[PDB]
């Protein structure tokens, strides 16, 4: 299964983000990201732990090593916002994390 | 298609047209509740029609394929308050991980 720290991530444009996942058993590295833009299905950043799917722009970035991969976003921007998901690929049932929501902080 | 409002216990099959491609190598159903959260409905692989569910909707949603006509299908029965949420299909690509979109949705809701 997985688990999805933190729930709320308010952050600035230009900065950085880092949104992690844990697993309750050893997956390898077989784990991908998806962003649910408000309005619309979700969509893949991510997938194969670290392969950047195809459209995405390279701020954002996979990594993890056992049960705990982290998504990076290095420059925040406008276009960002929504919620996020990882989801498990090692085996039946794929399971999605809770979600992480990413809000702009504004003046 | 095929969503809509049911009373529970209630029954209903929804479908997924798929076109680009003439056949993806798995075929996912996966719903979100109001409440945002994901979850994996099933998963089917049509040409020899093996499935896969968690206990969530074992032995009530069956899922199902026509690698002809280019449809996936989701058939609930015995709906509980708990299957309400907006149902999306997804191909899983070969060497790809998580099941990938192209589903707009269709909202169920049981009451």
């Amino acid at each position: 299964l997985m688990t999805q720290i933190p729930a709320s991530l308010s952050a600035s444009v230009g900065e950085t983000v880092t949104i992690t996942c844990r697993a309750t058993k050893n997956i390898y590295s077989y784990l991908a990201w998806y962003q649910q833009k408000q309005g619309k299905s979700p969509q893949v950043l991510v997938h194969n732990a670290k392969t950047l799917t195809e459209g995405v722009p390279s701020r954002f970035s996979g990594s993890g090593s056992g049960t705990q991969f982290s998504l990076k976003i290095n420059s925040l921007q406008p276009e960002d916002f929504g919620s996020y998901y990882c989801q498990h690929h090692y085996a039946t049932p794929y399971t999605f994390g809770g979600g992480t929501k990413l809000e702009i902080k504004r003046a | 298609s095929g969503t809509v409002l049911a009373r529970p216990g209630a029954s209903v099959k929804m479908s997924c047209k798929a076109s680009g491609y003439t056949f993806t190598y798995w075929m996912h159903w996966v719903k979100q509740r109001p409440g945002q959260g994901l979850e994996w409905i099933g998963a089917i692989f049509p040409g020899n029609s093996d499935s896969d569910y968690n206990q969530k909707f074992k032995g009530k949603a069956k899922l199902t394929a026509v690698t002809s006509t280019s449809n996936e299908t989701a058939y609930m029965d015995l709906s509980s308050l708990t299957d309400s949420a907006v149902y999306y299909c997804t191909r899983k690509d070969y060497g790809t991980e998580v099941f990938v979109y192209w589903g707009q949705g269709t909202l169920v809701t049981v009451s």
